[PDB]
RNA sequence: AAUCCGGUUAAUAUUCCGGAACCAGAAGGUGGAAUACGGCAACGUAAAUGAAGUUGGAGACGUCGGCGGGAGCCCUG
Protein backbone atom coordinates (compact mmCIF):
# COMPACT_ATOMS: atom_id res chain seq x y z
CA UNK A 1 0.00 0.00 0.00
CA UNK A 2 3.21 2.03 0.24
CA UNK A 3 3.39 4.68 -2.60
CA UNK A 4 6.88 3.88 -4.61
CA UNK A 5 8.69 5.21 -7.37
CA UNK A 6 10.55 3.86 -10.24
CA UNK A 7 13.96 5.50 -11.07
CA UNK A 8 15.03 2.27 -13.28
CA UNK A 9 14.14 0.81 -16.57
CA UNK A 10 11.43 2.03 -19.24
CA UNK A 11 8.67 3.04 -16.24
CA UNK A 12 11.07 5.72 -15.00
CA UNK A 13 9.72 8.27 -12.64
CA UNK A 14 6.23 5.94 -12.72
CA UNK A 15 4.28 6.43 -9.12
CA UNK A 16 3.55 2.36 -7.86
CA UNK A 17 1.98 1.27 -5.10
CA UNK A 18 3.29 -2.10 -3.63
CA UNK A 19 0.39 -5.02 -4.17
CA UNK A 20 2.75 -7.63 -2.89
CA UNK A 21 6.24 -7.39 -1.46
CA UNK A 22 8.70 -10.15 -2.71
CA UNK A 23 11.89 -8.65 -0.92
CA UNK A 24 11.86 -12.43 1.00
CA UNK A 25 13.34 -13.11 -2.12
CA UNK A 26 12.40 -15.27 -5.14
CA UNK A 27 13.98 -17.80 -7.75
CA UNK A 28 12.82 -15.39 -10.20
CA UNK A 29 14.72 -12.63 -8.92
CA UNK A 30 17.35 -13.42 -6.68
CA UNK A 31 16.93 -9.58 -5.06
CA UNK A 32 14.50 -7.87 -2.97
CA UNK A 33 12.09 -7.20 -5.90
CA UNK A 34 8.53 -6.17 -5.57
CA UNK A 35 5.35 -6.56 -7.57
CA UNK A 36 3.83 -3.32 -7.72
CA UNK A 37 0.90 -1.75 -9.88
CA UNK A 38 1.50 1.70 -10.93
CA UNK A 39 0.45 4.42 -13.02
CA UNK A 40 2.42 5.18 -16.71
CA UNK A 41 -0.22 7.18 -18.16
CA UNK A 42 -1.75 9.51 -15.88
CA UNK A 43 -4.88 10.47 -16.39
CA UNK A 44 -5.33 14.21 -18.66
CA UNK A 45 -6.72 17.37 -17.18
CA UNK A 46 -10.81 16.90 -17.23
CA UNK A 47 -12.49 20.27 -18.15
CA UNK A 48 -16.18 20.02 -17.82
CA UNK A 49 -16.71 21.97 -20.88
CA UNK A 50 -15.81 18.48 -22.85
CA UNK A 51 -18.38 16.31 -23.60
CA UNK A 52 -19.01 12.74 -21.50
CA UNK A 53 -16.92 10.59 -23.92
CA UNK A 54 -14.58 13.32 -23.74
CA UNK A 55 -13.82 13.61 -19.74
CA UNK A 56 -13.79 9.72 -19.97
CA UNK A 57 -11.35 9.87 -22.72
CA UNK A 58 -8.85 12.66 -20.97
CA UNK A 59 -9.72 11.12 -17.69
CA UNK A 60 -8.74 7.52 -19.19
CA UNK A 61 -5.35 6.43 -17.38
CA UNK A 62 -3.08 3.18 -18.05
CA UNK A 63 -2.03 0.91 -15.35
CA UNK A 64 1.22 -0.87 -15.26
CA UNK A 65 1.68 -4.06 -12.86
CA UNK A 66 5.66 -4.98 -12.92
CA UNK A 67 7.87 -6.53 -10.36
CA UNK A 68 11.12 -4.28 -9.87
CA UNK A 69 13.79 -4.90 -6.84
CA UNK A 70 13.91 -3.09 -3.58
CA UNK A 71 16.77 -1.38 -4.83
CA UNK A 72 15.19 -0.02 -8.33
CA UNK A 73 12.65 1.16 -6.02
CA UNK A 74 12.00 4.43 -4.23
CA UNK A 75 9.90 4.76 -1.04
CA UNK A 76 7.71 7.50 -0.39
CA UNK A 77 5.67 8.74 2.80
CA UNK A 78 2.48 8.97 1.18
CA UNK A 79 0.62 5.26 0.80
CA UNK A 80 -3.03 4.10 -0.45
CA UNK A 81 -4.58 1.02 -0.06
CA UNK A 82 -7.58 -0.35 -1.73
CA UNK A 83 -9.58 -3.82 -0.94
CA UNK A 84 -9.14 -4.95 -4.46
CA UNK A 85 -5.31 -4.65 -4.64
CA UNK A 86 -5.17 -6.70 -1.53
CA UNK A 87 -4.40 -10.81 -2.92
CA UNK A 88 -5.42 -9.96 -6.72
CA UNK A 89 -1.27 -9.98 -6.73
CA UNK A 90 0.56 -13.16 -6.98
CA UNK A 91 2.48 -15.31 -9.11
CA UNK A 92 0.07 -17.13 -11.19
CA UNK A 93 -1.01 -13.47 -12.61
CA UNK A 94 2.28 -12.62 -13.74
CA UNK A 95 2.86 -16.11 -15.09
CA UNK A 96 -0.41 -15.89 -17.44
CA UNK A 97 -0.31 -13.07 -19.11
CA UNK A 98 -4.65 -12.55 -19.36
CA UNK A 99 -4.40 -13.22 -15.74
CA UNK A 100 -1.94 -9.88 -15.88
CA UNK A 101 -4.13 -8.63 -18.51
CA UNK A 102 -7.13 -8.57 -16.57
CA UNK A 103 -4.88 -7.55 -13.50
CA UNK A 104 -3.86 -4.68 -15.64
CA UNK A 105 -7.41 -3.99 -16.32
CA UNK A 106 -8.73 -4.28 -13.33
CA UNK A 107 -6.42 -2.24 -11.77
CA UNK A 108 -6.58 0.54 -14.46
CA UNK A 109 -10.96 0.22 -13.49
CA UNK A 110 -9.69 0.61 -10.05
CA UNK A 111 -7.68 3.70 -10.50
CA UNK A 112 -10.03 5.27 -12.58
CA UNK A 113 -12.44 5.23 -9.81
CA UNK A 114 -10.24 6.54 -7.83
CA UNK A 115 -9.75 9.48 -10.13
CA UNK A 116 -13.09 9.55 -10.92
CA UNK A 117 -13.42 9.76 -6.91
CA UNK A 118 -11.23 12.65 -6.53
CA UNK A 119 -8.60 10.60 -3.98
CA UNK A 120 -5.10 9.58 -4.73
CA UNK A 121 -4.30 13.24 -6.42
CA UNK A 122 -0.83 13.58 -6.31
CA UNK A 123 -0.34 9.85 -7.42
CA UNK A 124 -3.03 10.22 -10.01
CA UNK A 125 -1.53 13.61 -11.23
CA UNK A 126 2.36 12.47 -13.29
CA UNK A 127 5.78 13.68 -11.45
CA UNK A 128 7.31 15.98 -13.10
CA UNK A 129 11.33 16.00 -13.49
CA UNK B 1 10.97 -23.24 -43.07
CA UNK B 2 10.49 -23.62 -46.44
CA UNK B 3 8.35 -20.56 -47.18
CA UNK B 4 10.02 -17.67 -45.34
CA UNK B 5 11.59 -17.12 -41.32
CA UNK B 6 8.47 -14.97 -41.53
CA UNK B 7 5.29 -16.67 -40.31
CA UNK B 8 3.34 -18.33 -43.43
CA UNK B 9 -0.24 -17.10 -41.54
CA UNK B 10 -1.24 -15.52 -38.56
CA UNK B 11 -4.59 -16.08 -36.28
CA UNK B 12 -5.76 -14.11 -33.37
CA UNK B 13 -8.59 -16.37 -32.33
CA UNK B 14 -8.26 -16.37 -28.85
CA UNK B 15 -10.10 -13.57 -26.82
CA UNK B 16 -7.46 -14.09 -24.01
CA UNK B 17 -3.58 -14.87 -24.32
CA UNK B 18 -3.08 -17.87 -26.54
CA UNK B 19 -1.66 -20.60 -23.89
CA UNK B 20 -0.08 -23.08 -26.05
CA UNK B 21 -1.16 -24.83 -29.53
CA UNK B 22 -0.78 -28.42 -30.71
CA UNK B 23 -0.62 -30.55 -33.95
CA UNK B 24 -1.33 -33.87 -34.18
CA UNK B 25 1.24 -36.10 -35.14
CA UNK B 26 -0.51 -37.93 -37.35
CA UNK B 27 -4.02 -36.81 -38.18
CA UNK B 28 -3.70 -33.51 -40.43
CA UNK B 29 -5.04 -30.92 -37.04
CA UNK B 30 -4.24 -28.44 -35.36
CA UNK B 31 -5.48 -27.19 -31.91
CA UNK B 32 -4.63 -24.00 -29.79
CA UNK B 33 -5.56 -23.82 -26.19
CA UNK B 34 -5.94 -20.43 -24.52
CA UNK B 35 -6.66 -18.84 -21.06
CA UNK B 36 -9.68 -17.13 -22.84
CA UNK B 37 -11.55 -21.00 -22.28
CA UNK B 38 -12.18 -21.21 -26.24
CA UNK B 39 -10.01 -24.13 -28.17
CA UNK B 40 -9.63 -23.69 -31.75
CA UNK B 41 -9.48 -26.75 -33.77
CA UNK B 42 -8.22 -26.27 -36.96
CA UNK B 43 -7.58 -28.57 -40.02
CA UNK B 44 -4.61 -28.75 -42.17
CA UNK B 45 -3.09 -30.57 -44.83
CA UNK B 46 0.45 -30.21 -46.09
CA UNK B 47 1.68 -31.65 -49.39
CA UNK B 48 5.47 -32.15 -50.48
CA UNK B 49 4.95 -30.49 -54.01
CA UNK B 50 6.66 -27.31 -54.21
CA UNK B 51 3.80 -25.59 -55.64
CA UNK B 52 1.09 -26.93 -53.01
CA UNK B 53 1.38 -24.52 -50.22
CA UNK B 54 0.02 -25.75 -47.03
CA UNK B 55 -3.31 -25.60 -46.95
CA UNK B 56 -4.90 -24.89 -43.50
CA UNK B 57 -8.25 -23.69 -42.40
CA UNK B 58 -10.69 -24.24 -38.90
CA UNK B 59 -11.87 -26.70 -38.07
CA UNK B 60 -13.77 -26.42 -34.80
CA UNK B 61 -13.83 -23.71 -31.91
CA UNK B 62 -14.31 -25.77 -28.61
CA UNK B 63 -16.10 -23.66 -26.39
CA UNK B 64 -17.97 -24.10 -22.68
CA UNK B 65 -14.96 -24.27 -20.19
CA UNK B 66 -14.71 -22.90 -16.76
CA UNK B 67 -12.64 -19.86 -16.34
CA UNK B 68 -11.13 -18.91 -13.22
CA UNK B 69 -8.64 -16.21 -12.15
CA UNK B 70 -8.73 -15.29 -15.93
CA UNK B 71 -7.06 -18.93 -16.69
CA UNK B 72 -9.18 -21.32 -19.10
CA UNK B 73 -7.50 -23.65 -21.25
CA UNK B 74 -4.06 -24.60 -20.00
CA UNK B 75 -3.15 -28.23 -21.28
CA UNK B 76 -4.32 -29.26 -24.42
CA UNK B 77 -3.18 -32.75 -25.48
CA UNK B 78 -4.24 -34.93 -28.93
CA UNK B 79 -4.82 -38.78 -29.20
CA UNK B 80 -1.85 -40.93 -30.81
CA UNK B 81 -4.34 -42.58 -33.01
CA UNK B 82 -7.42 -40.84 -33.48
CA UNK B 83 -8.33 -36.80 -33.47
CA UNK B 84 -9.05 -36.68 -29.71
CA UNK B 85 -8.13 -33.67 -27.76
CA UNK B 86 -7.32 -33.98 -24.35
CA UNK B 87 -8.10 -30.26 -22.27
CA UNK B 88 -7.21 -29.93 -19.11
CA UNK B 89 -8.75 -26.74 -17.15
CA UNK B 90 -7.89 -25.03 -14.31
CA UNK B 91 -10.73 -25.99 -12.26
CA UNK B 92 -8.55 -29.71 -12.56
CA UNK B 93 -11.48 -30.73 -15.11
CA UNK B 94 -9.97 -32.63 -18.30
CA UNK B 95 -12.48 -32.39 -21.24
CA UNK B 96 -11.68 -35.30 -24.21
CA UNK B 97 -13.06 -34.39 -27.62
CA UNK B 98 -13.40 -37.45 -29.33
CA UNK C 1 22.90 -10.51 -54.81
CA UNK C 2 20.69 -12.06 -52.21
CA UNK C 3 21.21 -15.48 -51.92
CA UNK C 4 17.56 -17.27 -51.17
CA UNK C 5 17.03 -20.61 -49.43
CA UNK C 6 13.83 -20.42 -49.46
CA UNK C 7 12.12 -23.04 -52.62
CA UNK C 8 8.44 -21.57 -52.38
CA UNK C 9 9.73 -18.10 -51.49
CA UNK C 10 11.80 -18.26 -55.00
CA UNK C 11 8.77 -19.83 -56.83
CA UNK C 12 6.70 -17.01 -55.20
CA UNK C 13 9.40 -14.42 -56.55
CA UNK C 14 9.03 -16.04 -59.68
CA UNK C 15 5.26 -15.61 -59.70
CA UNK C 16 5.06 -11.83 -59.04
CA UNK C 17 6.02 -9.78 -61.91
CA UNK C 18 9.21 -8.10 -59.58
CA UNK C 19 11.15 -11.18 -61.45
CA UNK C 20 13.09 -10.50 -64.91
CA UNK C 21 14.86 -13.76 -65.73
CA UNK C 22 16.25 -17.14 -64.13
CA UNK C 23 19.47 -18.59 -64.70
CA UNK C 24 20.13 -22.37 -64.17
CA UNK C 25 24.18 -22.58 -63.64
CA UNK C 26 25.33 -25.83 -63.31
CA UNK C 27 28.66 -25.82 -61.06
CA UNK C 28 31.24 -28.55 -60.87
CA UNK C 29 30.19 -29.92 -57.47
CA UNK C 30 26.66 -31.07 -60.04
CA UNK C 31 24.81 -28.31 -57.63
CA UNK C 32 22.19 -26.46 -59.59
CA UNK C 33 22.27 -22.69 -58.62
CA UNK C 34 18.83 -20.82 -59.91
CA UNK C 35 19.50 -17.29 -60.68
CA UNK C 36 16.90 -15.17 -61.22
CA UNK C 37 18.01 -11.51 -61.23
CA UNK C 38 15.54 -9.03 -59.93
CA UNK C 39 15.12 -5.45 -60.08
CA UNK C 40 16.70 -4.65 -56.62
CA UNK C 41 18.04 -7.46 -55.59
CA UNK C 42 19.66 -11.06 -57.91
CA UNK C 43 17.59 -14.16 -55.85
CA UNK C 44 20.23 -17.31 -56.42
CA UNK C 45 19.21 -20.79 -54.78
CA UNK C 46 21.49 -23.50 -55.37
CA UNK C 47 20.13 -26.78 -55.35
CA UNK C 48 22.00 -29.91 -54.86
CA UNK C 49 19.18 -32.31 -56.00
CA UNK C 50 18.87 -32.55 -59.51
CA UNK C 51 15.62 -34.23 -59.12
CA UNK C 52 14.69 -31.61 -56.96
CA UNK C 53 16.11 -28.60 -59.80
CA UNK C 54 14.54 -30.60 -62.39
CA UNK C 55 11.05 -30.51 -60.22
CA UNK C 56 11.90 -26.93 -59.93
CA UNK C 57 12.60 -26.24 -63.34
CA UNK C 58 9.36 -27.64 -64.14
CA UNK C 59 7.53 -25.88 -62.03
CA UNK C 60 9.09 -22.52 -62.79
CA UNK C 61 6.22 -19.81 -63.87
CA UNK C 62 5.74 -19.53 -68.25
CA UNK C 63 6.67 -16.13 -68.08
CA UNK C 64 9.83 -16.31 -66.30
CA UNK C 65 13.08 -16.56 -69.10
CA UNK C 66 14.44 -19.54 -68.16
CA UNK C 67 18.48 -20.01 -69.21
CA UNK C 68 20.45 -22.69 -68.92
CA UNK C 69 24.31 -22.55 -68.04
CA UNK C 70 26.39 -19.52 -69.72
CA UNK D 1 42.76 5.83 -49.72
CA UNK D 2 42.95 2.03 -48.71
CA UNK D 3 45.03 0.34 -50.79
CA UNK D 4 42.87 -3.35 -52.42
CA UNK D 5 43.34 -6.29 -54.67
CA UNK D 6 41.25 -6.56 -57.95
CA UNK D 7 39.98 -9.86 -58.75
CA UNK D 8 41.78 -8.91 -62.10
CA UNK D 9 45.32 -9.26 -60.07
CA UNK D 10 45.56 -5.25 -59.92
CA UNK D 11 45.90 -3.13 -56.82
CA UNK D 12 43.17 -0.40 -56.52
CA UNK D 13 43.52 2.89 -54.25
CA UNK D 14 39.79 3.29 -53.52
CA UNK D 15 38.68 6.06 -50.99
CA UNK D 16 38.21 5.27 -47.30
CA UNK D 17 34.45 6.81 -45.46
CA UNK D 18 35.38 8.61 -42.41
CA UNK D 19 34.82 6.39 -39.00
CA UNK D 20 31.09 7.05 -37.49
CA UNK D 21 31.12 8.87 -34.59
CA UNK D 22 28.88 7.57 -31.63
CA UNK D 23 26.47 10.55 -30.23
CA UNK D 24 27.36 11.87 -26.97
CA UNK D 25 25.08 12.44 -23.58
CA UNK D 26 23.59 16.29 -23.29
CA UNK D 27 24.74 15.94 -19.65
CA UNK D 28 27.84 14.18 -18.92
CA UNK D 29 29.13 13.97 -22.37
CA UNK D 30 29.78 10.66 -22.63
CA UNK D 31 29.19 9.07 -25.81
CA UNK D 32 25.79 7.43 -26.10
CA UNK D 33 25.29 3.12 -25.29
CA UNK D 34 23.07 1.22 -27.22
CA UNK D 35 23.13 2.76 -30.72
CA UNK D 36 25.18 2.67 -34.00
CA UNK D 37 28.37 5.20 -34.40
CA UNK D 38 27.78 5.66 -37.21
CA UNK D 39 28.21 9.08 -40.17
CA UNK D 40 24.87 11.39 -39.63
CA UNK D 41 23.76 11.18 -42.71
CA UNK D 42 24.03 7.22 -42.66
CA UNK D 43 22.10 6.98 -39.11
CA UNK D 44 19.11 8.19 -40.35
CA UNK D 45 17.92 5.41 -41.77
CA UNK D 46 17.56 3.43 -38.62
CA UNK D 47 14.15 3.43 -36.77
CA UNK D 48 13.37 5.40 -33.81
CA UNK D 49 13.68 2.26 -31.53
CA UNK D 50 17.19 1.55 -33.28
CA UNK D 51 17.80 5.65 -32.34
CA UNK D 52 16.63 6.24 -29.03
CA UNK D 53 16.31 4.17 -26.09
CA UNK D 54 13.63 3.01 -24.18
CA UNK D 55 13.67 5.05 -21.36
CA UNK D 56 12.81 8.57 -20.37
CA UNK D 57 14.99 11.14 -21.95
CA UNK D 58 16.76 8.35 -23.79
CA UNK D 59 18.64 9.02 -26.60
CA UNK D 60 19.78 12.68 -25.67
CA UNK D 61 21.42 11.62 -22.04
CA UNK D 62 23.05 8.61 -20.07
CA UNK D 63 20.94 6.23 -17.67
CA UNK D 64 23.37 7.19 -14.60
CA UNK D 65 22.71 11.03 -15.78
CA UNK D 66 19.06 10.17 -15.77
CA UNK D 67 18.83 8.48 -12.42
CA UNK D 68 20.99 11.60 -11.03
CA UNK D 69 18.62 13.95 -12.58
CA UNK D 70 15.50 12.06 -11.00
CA UNK D 71 17.28 11.67 -7.55
CA UNK D 72 17.95 15.55 -7.61
CA UNK D 73 14.74 16.71 -8.70
CA UNK D 74 13.44 14.44 -5.64
CA UNK D 75 15.41 16.48 -3.52
CA UNK D 76 14.63 19.92 -4.59
CA UNK D 77 10.95 18.71 -4.43
CA UNK D 78 11.09 17.41 -0.97
CA UNK D 79 13.29 20.80 -0.10
CA UNK D 80 10.66 23.33 -1.42
CA UNK D 81 7.76 21.27 0.11
CA UNK D 82 9.87 21.58 3.59
CA UNK D 83 10.55 25.15 2.72
CA UNK D 84 7.12 25.77 1.71
CA UNK D 85 5.74 24.41 4.63
CA UNK D 86 8.50 26.14 7.29
CA UNK D 87 7.10 29.34 5.58
CA UNK E 1 32.18 -4.58 16.28
CA UNK E 2 30.16 -2.12 13.93
CA UNK E 3 31.77 -3.59 10.61
CA UNK E 4 31.62 -0.85 8.32
CA UNK E 5 29.82 -1.18 4.73
CA UNK E 6 32.20 1.85 3.43
CA UNK E 7 32.10 2.20 -0.24
CA UNK E 8 29.45 3.00 -2.83
CA UNK E 9 26.99 -0.18 -3.33
CA UNK E 10 27.86 -1.08 0.13
CA UNK E 11 27.19 1.62 1.87
CA UNK E 12 23.95 2.04 0.18
CA UNK E 13 22.91 -1.78 0.15
CA UNK E 14 23.77 -1.30 4.30
CA UNK E 15 21.47 2.12 4.52
CA UNK E 16 18.64 1.21 2.64
CA UNK E 17 18.03 -1.98 4.22
CA UNK E 18 18.76 -0.35 7.65
CA UNK E 19 21.45 -2.20 8.06
CA UNK E 20 23.83 0.53 8.82
CA UNK E 21 22.90 1.95 12.24
CA UNK E 22 25.80 4.74 12.13
CA UNK E 23 26.20 6.84 9.19
CA UNK E 24 29.29 9.11 9.24
CA UNK E 25 29.06 10.96 6.02
CA UNK E 26 32.21 12.78 5.12
CA UNK E 27 32.76 15.79 3.40
CA UNK E 28 34.34 13.77 -0.16
CA UNK E 29 30.92 12.26 -0.24
CA UNK E 30 28.37 13.16 -2.71
CA UNK E 31 25.87 15.17 -2.12
CA UNK E 32 23.32 13.07 -3.28
CA UNK E 33 24.54 10.83 -1.40
CA UNK E 34 24.60 12.54 2.40
CA UNK E 35 20.68 13.54 0.89
CA UNK E 36 19.92 10.60 0.09
CA UNK E 37 21.24 8.85 3.27
CA UNK E 38 19.35 12.11 5.62
CA UNK E 39 16.08 10.86 3.74
CA UNK E 40 16.90 7.28 4.59
CA UNK E 41 17.56 8.52 8.45
CA UNK E 42 14.47 10.26 8.42
CA UNK E 43 12.12 7.25 6.84
CA UNK E 44 13.85 5.20 9.87
CA UNK E 45 15.00 7.43 12.73
CA UNK E 46 18.96 6.55 12.06
CA UNK E 47 22.01 7.89 13.74
CA UNK E 48 23.77 10.27 11.31
CA UNK E 49 27.34 11.27 12.43
CA UNK E 50 28.31 13.54 9.33
CA UNK E 51 31.94 13.66 9.67
CA UNK E 52 33.46 16.74 8.26
CA UNK E 53 36.14 5.57 3.61
CA UNK E 54 34.10 7.85 1.87
CA UNK E 55 31.12 7.25 3.97
CA UNK E 56 31.48 5.01 7.12
CA UNK E 57 28.10 3.18 7.34
CA UNK E 58 28.71 0.85 10.14
CA UNK E 59 26.16 -1.73 10.74
CA UNK E 60 25.93 -1.44 14.51
CA UNK E 61 28.26 0.39 17.61
CA UNK E 62 29.18 -2.31 19.88
CA UNK E 63 32.39 -1.15 21.48
CA UNK E 64 31.97 2.56 19.82
CA UNK E 65 31.97 5.24 22.03
CA UNK E 66 29.05 6.69 19.91
C1' A F 1 24.58 11.85 -49.25
C1' A F 2 25.17 7.90 -52.70
C1' U F 3 29.56 2.39 -57.56
C1' C F 4 32.61 -1.45 -58.08
C1' C F 5 34.32 -5.37 -61.32
C1' G F 6 35.86 -7.39 -66.15
C1' G F 7 36.22 -6.03 -71.14
C1' U F 8 36.51 -2.29 -75.08
C1' U F 9 39.97 2.68 -78.87
C1' A F 10 44.82 5.15 -83.76
C1' A F 11 43.94 8.64 -79.18
C1' U F 12 38.32 6.97 -73.65
C1' A F 13 36.97 5.45 -68.94
C1' U F 14 35.20 4.63 -61.27
C1' U F 15 31.93 8.28 -67.63
C1' C F 16 31.67 3.75 -72.81
C1' C F 17 30.29 -1.59 -73.03
C1' G F 18 28.53 -6.38 -70.14
C1' G F 19 27.28 -7.77 -65.19
C1' A F 20 26.23 -6.50 -60.30
C1' A F 21 24.71 -2.57 -56.37
C1' C F 22 24.04 1.99 -53.67
C1' C F 23 21.71 7.15 -52.64
C1' A F 24 18.07 10.91 -52.65
C1' G F 25 13.23 12.32 -53.69
C1' A F 26 8.24 11.18 -55.05
C1' A F 27 3.43 9.43 -54.61
C1' G F 28 -0.18 5.98 -54.15
C1' G F 29 -0.66 -0.06 -53.72
C1' U F 30 -0.01 -4.70 -51.08
C1' G F 31 1.05 -7.31 -46.61
C1' G F 32 2.36 -6.86 -41.67
C1' A F 33 1.31 -5.15 -37.25
C1' A F 34 -2.01 -0.89 -35.23
C1' U F 35 -7.41 0.98 -32.42
C1' A F 36 4.41 -1.62 -28.69
C1' C F 37 7.43 -4.39 -25.60
C1' G F 38 10.64 -7.81 -21.74
C1' G F 39 14.92 -7.84 -18.50
C1' C F 40 16.67 -5.40 -10.80
C1' A F 41 19.97 -3.71 -14.80
C1' A F 42 23.33 -1.83 -18.88
C1' C F 43 20.05 -3.01 -23.31
C1' G F 44 17.00 -5.38 -27.10
C1' U F 45 12.73 -6.12 -31.11
C1' A F 46 9.21 -5.51 -37.72
C1' A F 47 5.96 -1.67 -36.51
C1' A F 48 5.38 0.85 -31.45
C1' U F 49 0.82 9.11 -32.04
C1' G F 50 3.66 14.36 -30.45
C1' A F 51 1.74 21.15 -31.61
C1' A F 52 3.82 25.38 -29.80
C1' G F 53 7.88 25.78 -26.81
C1' U F 54 12.72 23.90 -24.62
C1' U F 55 17.57 21.07 -24.86
C1' G F 56 21.57 18.15 -26.91
C1' G F 57 24.80 15.31 -30.17
C1' A F 58 27.26 14.87 -34.63
C1' G F 59 29.21 17.75 -38.19
C1' A F 60 33.44 20.22 -35.62
C1' C F 61 38.87 19.59 -34.60
C1' G F 62 45.89 21.19 -31.05
C1' U F 63 50.76 18.39 -30.99
C1' C F 64 54.30 14.33 -29.88
C1' G F 65 56.07 9.44 -28.17
C1' G F 66 55.57 4.28 -27.20
C1' C F 67 52.06 -0.31 -27.44
C1' G F 68 48.20 -3.49 -29.49
C1' G F 69 45.00 -5.09 -34.11
C1' G F 70 44.97 -5.59 -39.42
C1' A F 71 46.32 -4.97 -44.41
C1' G F 72 49.82 -4.73 -48.33
C1' C F 73 54.95 -4.75 -50.16
C1' C F 74 59.20 -7.45 -49.29
C1' C F 75 61.28 -12.35 -47.28
C1' U F 76 60.55 -17.82 -47.07
C1' G F 77 58.77 -23.36 -47.21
Amino acid sequence: GKVALITRGRFAGKKVVILQAIDQGSKSHPFGHAVVAGVERYPLKVTKSMGAKRIARRSRVKPFIKVVNYNHLMPTRYALELDNLKGLITADTFKEPTQRSAARKTVKKTFEEKYQSGKSAWFFTPLRF
Amino acid sequence: LDFSSKPYKNLRYHSRALRDVSYHPSLPLFCSGSDDGDVQVFHGRVYSDLLANPLIVPLKILRNHKVVDNVGVLSTCWHPKEAWLFSAGAGGEIRMWT
Amino acid sequence: PRQISDIKQFLEIARRKDATSARIKKNTNKDVKFKLRCSKYLYTLVVADAKKAEKLRQSLPPDLTVTEVG
Amino acid sequence: TRIIKTPGNNIRYLHIKKLGTIPRCGDTGVPLQGIPALRPREFARLSHNKKTVQRAYGGCLSANAVKDRIVRAFLIEEQKIVKQKLK
Amino acid sequence: SGKYVLGYKSTLKTLRSGKAKLILIAANAPPLRKSELEYYAMLSRCSVHHYSVGVLAVIDAGDSDI
